[PDB]
């Protein structure tokens, strides 16, 4: 059962060791169960330059359930909403115990560079997205300078 | 530092009792265990179709960690 | 000094290509596959019956095979 | 390939290690595939204080074929016969590529101490041991003295 802070802290242990590109993770003060992350623009994408912050939380049958992940710092993305929820695969159906945390912040990072508008959570960006793809990058560009710089 | 191989892909510390599956990787019994009931029928690493009654007990790689559980 | 436990049970030398048969036990698959092939479909040690698509590729003994080789 | 010659050598190199108690051998020549085996009569069977040789021969095959054992001197044994033919199901029907000939040598030292009648070769030997098993001892150390001392 606190099989999942064991686990919890070798992953910690490794991800401080060898930080995903980009990307910082740490503990938000005491118990594992919660980190706070940070990820810096792709480079790449409209969001570079931008600096976001993450919140995650291990529930308790961490690892065969998958963490929560939020933005908590706002961004024009047609997979994350205003609440700073993510839409990744990877954090839903294809959770899988094998992967670790370190994966999931790749894994935003990669989307952050190309974005999923077939299965969003705000439509309408997806739509700009999709037909106006100039309209989006000024957006995303306006909301990264506006909120994450 | 243990190296790799010798731990669990779910349980990421050394091995106690490793078995395979069919695709080959081998996790802990009791971790691939409990996987196979509160995730899923499928094989944590290669996701291809997995029971319980599939899993086959890796003797070789048990001897060879009681090897390592040596000189340390 | 090679450990046994890296060692085909058959051909008694190391193992290039080690694979585990469900009853758990690894050979090297060219000579396992030999004498599934000419002596008989079963586990050289456990009798219990085998055959060719049985064959798991161990490849946690794999890898450390490897590793031994590399120090060595 | 002749992976049989390099399984042979490795065996020989454990046989002679850790040989069989009571047991020892070695290859003839330089012929690692004609091997030449003794063993000492063991301590209780009226077999006790002799000296057994037997010679084994590696088929090009091996270790998918059983090798061939046999004894070169004479014994009173249900098991054994007179041209030293040994009925040991392990080196006959029973044979796998994972025994090894120190294996078959335990065996034979085994089936000195407790032969099996149910499965003759030497009926005869096989009847008088059944029934009057006092008359198959004092013929078992009779022979032994005559061709084993
Ligand atoms: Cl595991
Ligand atoms: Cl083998
Ligand atoms: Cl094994």
């Amino acid at each position: 059962g606190s099989m999942a802070l064991k686990r919890i802290q070798k992953e910690l242990q490794d991800l401080q060791r060898d930080p995903p590109a980009q990307c910082s993770a740490g503990p938000v003060g005491d118990d594992l169960f919660h980190w706070q992350a940070t990820i810096m623009g792709p480079s790449d994408s409209p969001y570079q330059g931008g600096v976001f912050f993450l919140t995650i939380h291990f529930p308790t049958d961490y690892p065969f359930k998958p963490p929560k992940v939020a933005f908590t710092t706002k961004i024009y993305h047609p997979n994350i909403n205003s609440n700073g929820s993510i839409c990744l695969d990877i954090l839903r159906s294809q959770w899988s115990p094998a992967l670790t945390v370190s994966k999931v912040l790749l894994s935003i990072c990669s989307l952050l560079c190309d974005p999923n508008p077939d299965d969003p959570l705000v439509p309408d960006i997806a739509h700009i997205y999709k037909s106006d793809k100039e309209k989006y990058n000024r957006l995303a560009r306006e909301w990264t300078q506006k909120y994450a710089m | 530092e243990i190296p790799d191989y010798l731990c669990g892909k779910i349980s990421f510390e050394l091995m106690a009792e490793p078995c395979i599956t069919p695709s080959g990787i081998t996790y802990d019994r009791k971790d691939i265990e409990e996987h196979l009931q509160r995730v899923g029928h499928f094989d944590p690493v290669t996701r291809s179709p997995l029971t319980q009654d599939q899993l086959i007990p890796n003797l070789a790689m048990k001897e060879v960690i009681d090897a390592f559980i040596q000189e340390n």
